[PDB]
C-alpha cells in the first residue's frame, strides 16, 4: 500500500494546494443571488493595454461563449501601481536597490545608476590584481557550476552569497582595474614604464639620494614612487584630491 | 572514487596550484634584478641567484595536487 | 589596505628570504602556507564585506536624497506556482 | 595641472588650502592663483546669499 | 514594445468587470495558469465564517491534515518519495496548457 | 635644544597624533554598544527589518576616521627638529576633532538604540529617525574641518 | 600624447561612440544597453583623466634601495 500511495500523494498534495489557492483567489470576489453578475478587480500592464484581450481570446473558444465577460473599464482616481524589473540578468542588484525602499509613480527610478556605480567605489577600496583575481575567479566557478548548483541548497547566508554572482564578477573587474591603475601586486610594483627621474649613478649605501621630474610617464605613478615616505605624501594627497574630484 | 575527495581535497589542490606561480615569479625576480627584491642597502645578498630553493619548492606541491586530481577528476 | 598588505607582504616575504636551504626550506613552505590563508581569508573577506556596505548607503543618502520624493508601491504579479513543504 | 609656478617662477598656494580667502576676506584671494579671481571671487560668494 | 522602468517608474491599468457568475469556477483556469496580475478585492465588513468559501475549505482543511499525518508514517520505516515528477513538467516554465 | 626647537618639541608629534584616533575610537566603540545590541530584539521578533536599521553604526564607522585621517595627515609634519608653536597646535586640533567626534558618537548611538525599538512597530518611521542622526556625524564634520586649517598653519609656519 | 591638448582632443571619441551605440545595439534589452554603455565608459574615461601624471609641481620621492643591481 505505501509504495503504491507514495508515487501519488504528493501530486495528490500538489492538486489540493493548487485548487485551494485558487479558491481563495475566487473568494477575493463578490456575488449575488438576483443578478447572475461576478466582480472583481485587477490591475494590468499599460503596455499590456490589449494584448491579454487577445489572451482572454485563448479562453472563449471553447471555453465561454465567446466570453470577455467585460471589456469595457470604467476608471477611478485610485493610484495605480508601479512595478521595476531587473531584466533577468541583475537580480542582486536591484533587489539591494529598491529593498532600501521605493519611489513614486512615472519617476526615474535608479536600479541602473548602481550596477555601474557602486562596484568600481568598492573596488578601490583595495585595488589589488590578486584579490580581484581570486574573489573573481571564485564567482566564475560560482556562475558556471550554479546549472547544477542552483537546485541544491547551500548555508542560509551561503544560498545568498551564491546569489550574487553578477555582483561579484561586476566588483572584481574594477578591482583588477583600479589595482593595475595602481601597479600593486599585494602593494607590489611592476612597471618597466621608467619615463625619466634624476637617479645619480653614484650613491652611499645610505645617503638620501632624491630625484626630480626629468621625465613623466602620461600615466605616471609608476614603481619609481616606490622611496621615501615622500612617495607616501605625494600618493597620499593625490588620492585625497582624486576622492574629492569623483565624490 | 580511488580516494575520497571530500576530506577538502579541493583545499589541497588550489592551495598546491597557487604554490607554483609564485615560485616561478619569485625565482624570475632572483635570477634577474628588479632592484625591489635582490637589490638594496638592506637586502639580504646571496646573489641574484637563490632560485634553486623555490625551484625545489615546487615538486612537494605538485605531487599533493597531482595526487588530489587524481580523486577529484572523476567529479569534474 | 594598502598599508596592511604592506605589512603583511613584509613581515611574511622578507621572512622568507631569510637564506636557508637545508631545512629552512620547509620554513618557508610553511610560511606561505600561513601567508596565502591569512592575506586572502582575513585581508579580504571582512575587508571588503565591510566596505561595500559604506559605498551603498553614500548613494543612498546622496541621491534618493534627490530621487526619492517618496516610496511607490509593490506589484509582484502572482499565478500559480510551485510549493512544498514537509513534516 | 593647468600651470605650475615652480616650472615657470610664481608665488603658489598651499598644495590644498585656498579657502578662507573666500569667506572672511571679501574679494581677496593673497595666494596668487589668477588675476579675475580677485574680481570674481566676490560674484562667487555673493550670487549664493539671495 | 519594452520600457526599462528602472530608468522610470511604472502603472498598471486597472479594469472594470461585470464578468456573469455562469463561468464561476470552471474559469479559475483562466487566471490559473498565466494570470500574471494583482487584485483589489471588494469583499469587505464581511469575514470568513460570514462569507461562503469558508464552508468548503472547512471540509478541504482536514485533507491536508490527513496528508501531514500520513507523510510521517511513509517516511517512518524504510522509503523514501520520488517528489513531484509533475513538479519537473507540469510546472514546466510558463505555459497556457 | 633651543626654545624653538628643543628636545621636548618632538614630543608633541610623538603624541598629539595619536590622541584623535583614541577619542574616536572610543566613540564609536560606545555608539555600537548602544545601537547594536537593538537588532537582538527586532530581528527575532521581525526580520523583515534588516537593512534600515543598520545606518547609524555605519554612521559612528563614518564618524570613526574623523580622527585617523588628521593623525595621518600631521604624522608628517612631526619630527625631532619641528616646533613647539607647531605642536601646540597639532595637539590642539587633534583634541578638538577626537573629543567632537566622541561627542557625536555618544549622541548618534544614545538614539540609535532607541530608534531600532521605534522603527519596530513602524517600518516606515526612519523618516525622522535619519533626519535627525544625520546631525551627529555632521558635527563631528564641523569637528574636523578647522583641524585642516591648523594643519595648514602648522606645515607652513616655524619657529 | 602627453600635454593639454591631449584630454581636450580625446574627449571626442567617447561621445562619437556613445551616439553610435545610442542609436544601435542589441535588439534583445534594447534600451538597457542605450541607457548603461555610455556611463559604462564614461567611467573608464573620467577615471583614467586623472591618473595622467604631467606637468607637476611637486618633488619626487627620493630611493633608499639602492644596491647596485
Amino acid at each position: 500500500e505505501l509504495y503504491a500511495i507514495a508515487k501519488e500523494l504528493d501530486s495528490w498534495f500538489q492538486d489540493v494546494t493548487r485548487e485551494k489557492a485558487i479558491f481563495e483567489i475566487l473568494n477575493k470576489s463578490n456575488y449575488d443571488t438576483n443578478r447572475k453578475i461576478l466582480i472583481a478587480e485587477g490591475w494590468i500592464p499599460r503596455d499590456e493595454l490589449a494584448t491579454l484581450q487577445a489572451r482572454l481570446g485563448e479562453m472563449i473558444a471553447r471555453l465561454g461563449i465567446d466570453v470577455p465577460s467585460i471589456i469595457q473599464v470604467l476608471d477611478t482616481n485610485h493610484t495605480p501601481p508601479t512595478f521595476h524589473r531587473t531584466n533577468k540578468f541583475t537580480a542582486g542588484f536591484q533587489s539591494i536597490c529598491d529593498c532600501y525602499g521605493i519611489a513614486q509613480y512615472r519617476e526615474i527610478n535608479a536600479g541602473l545608476p548602481t550596477i555601474v556605480t557602486f562596484p568600481f567605489m568598492f573596488a578601490i577600496m583595495f585595488g589589488d590584481m590578486g584579490h580581484g583575481f581570486l574573489m573573481t575567479l571564485a564567482a566564475l566557478s560560482l556562475v558556471l557550476n550554479e546549472k547544477k548548483i542552483n537546485k541544491m541548497k547551500r548555508g542560509e547566508i551561503f544560498d545568498m552569497a551564491f546569489t550574487g554572482r553578477y555582483i561579484i564578477l561586476l566588483m572584481g573587474v574594477f578591482s583588477m582595474y583600479t589595482g593595475f591603475l595602481y601597479n600593486d601586486i599585494f602593494s607590489k610594483t611592476m612597471t618597466i614604464f621608467k619615463s625619466g627621474w634624476k637617479w645619480p649613478d653614484h650613491w652611499k649605501k645610505g645617503e638620501s639620494i632624491t630625484a626630480t621630474s626629468v621625465g613623466t610617464y602620461p600615466i605616471g605613478l609608476d614603481w619609481a614612487w616606490h622611496g621615501t615616505e615622500n612617495a607616501l605624501l605625494f600618493s597620499n594627497s593625490y588620492k585625497m584630491k582624486l576622492s574629492i574630484l569623483m565624490g | 572514487r580511488p580516494v575520497v575527495s571530500t576530506g577538502k581535497a579541493w583545499c589541497c589542490t588550489v592551495l598546491s596550484a597557487f604554490g607554483v606561480v609564485i615560485l616561478s615569479v619569485i625565482a624570475h625576480l632572483f635570477n634577474t634584478n628588479h632592484e625591489s627584491f635582490v637589490g638594496s642597502i638592506n637586502d639580504p645578498e646571496d646573489g641574484p641567484a637563490v632560485a634553486h630553493t623555490v625551484y625545489l619548492a615546487a615538486l612537494v606541491y605538485l605531487v599533493f595536487f597531482v595526487f588530489c586530481g587524481f580523486q577529484v577528476y572523476l567529479a569534474r | 589596505h594598502a598599508q596592511l598588505s604592506s605589512v603583511l607582504w613584509t613581515m611574511t616575504i622578507q621572512i622568507a628570504f631569510g637564506f636557508r636551504g637545508f631545512v629552512g626550506v620547509f620554513m618557508t613552505v610553511a610560511l606561505f602556507a600561513m601567508w596565502f590563508a591569512l592575506t586572502c581569508a582575513v585581508l579580504v573577506l571582512m575587508e571588503g564585506t565591510s566596505a561595500m556596505l559604506h559605498s551603498l548607503r553614500l548613494h543612498w543618502v546622496e541621491s534618493m536624497s534627490k530621487f526619492f520624493v517618496g516610496e511607490g508601491l509593490p506589484y509582484e504579479p502572482f499565478a500559480f506556482e510551485y510549493k512544498d513543504m514537509e513534516v | 595641472w593647468a600651470v605650475d609656478w615652480v616650472k615657470d617662477g610664481k608665488p603658489a598656494p598651499g598644495l590644498l588650502n585656498m579657502l578662507i580667502n573666500m569667506f572672511l576676506s571679501p574679494g581677496t584671494i593673497d595666494d596668487e592663483l589668477y588675476p579675475h579671481q580677485a574680481k570674481v571671487q566676490v560674484f562667487l560668494l555673493l550670487m549664493a546669499l539671495v | 514594445e519594452k520600457e526599462e522602468a528602472i530608468f522610470r517608474s511604472a502603472e498598471m491599468a486597472l479594469v472594470q468587470f461585470y464578468i456573469p457568475q455562469e463561468i464561476s469556477r470552471d474559469s479559475a483556469y483562466t487566471l490559473g495558469q498565466l494570470g500574471l496580475v494583482q487584485f483589489r478585492d471588494l469583499n469587505s465588513k464581511v469575514r470568513a465564517f460570514q462569507r461562503t468559501f469558508v464552508n468548503e475549505i472547512r471540509r478541504l482543511d482536514n485533507v491536508e491534515r490527513q496528508y501531514r499525518y500520513f507523510y510521517s508514517l511513509l517516511k517512518k520505516h524504510d522509503i523514501k518519495l520520488y517528489e513531484g515528477d509533475t513538479d519537473k513538467y507540469l510546472d514546466g516554465s510558463g505555459e497556457l496548457y | 635644544m633651543t626654545e624653538l626647537c628643543p628636545v621636548y618639541a618632538p614630543f608633541f608629534g610623538a603624541i598629539g597624533c595619536a590622541s584623535a584616533i583614541i577619542f574616536t575610537s572610543l566613540g564609536a566603540a560606545y555608539g555600537t554598544a548602544k545601537s547594536g545590541v537593538g537588532i537582538c530584539a527586532t530581528c527575532v521578533l521581525r526580520p523583515d527589518l534588516l537593512f534600515k536599521n543598520i545606518v547609524p553604526v555605519i554612521m559612528a564607522g563614518i564618524i570613526a576616521i574623523y580622527g585617523l585621517v588628521v593623525s595621518v595627515l600631521v604624522c608628517y609634519s612631526l619630527g625631532q627638529k619641528q616646533a613647539l608653536y607647531t605642536g601646540f597646535i597639532q595637539l590642539g586640533a587633534g583634541l578638538s576633532v577626537g573629543l567632537s567626534g566622541l561627542a557625536a558618537g555618544f549622541a548618534i548611538g544614545i538614539v540609535g538604540d532607541a530608534g531600532v525599538r521605534g522603527s519596530s512597530q513602524q517600518p516606515r518611521l526612519f523618516v525622522g529617525m535619519i533626519l535627525i542622526l544625520i546631525f551627529a556625524e555632521v558635527l563631528g564634520l564641523y569637528g574636523l574641518i578647522v583641524a585642516l586649517l591648523l594643519n595648514s598653519r602648522a606645515t607652513q609656519d616655524v619657529v | 600624447m602627453s600635454s593639454f591638448y591631449t584630454v581636450v582632443g580625446v574627449f571626442i571619441v567617447v561621445s562619437a561612440m556613445s551616439v553610435l551605440f545610442w542609436i544601435m545595439a542589441p535588439k534583445n534589452n534594447q534600451a538597457v544597453w542605450r541607457s548603461t554603455v555610455i556611463l559604462t565608459l564614461a567611467m573608464m574615461f573620467l577615471m583614467w583623466a586623472i591618473t595622467f601624471l604631467c606637468q607637476l609641481h611637486p618633488l619626487v620621492a627620493p630611493r633608499r634601495s639602492d644596491l647596485r643591481p
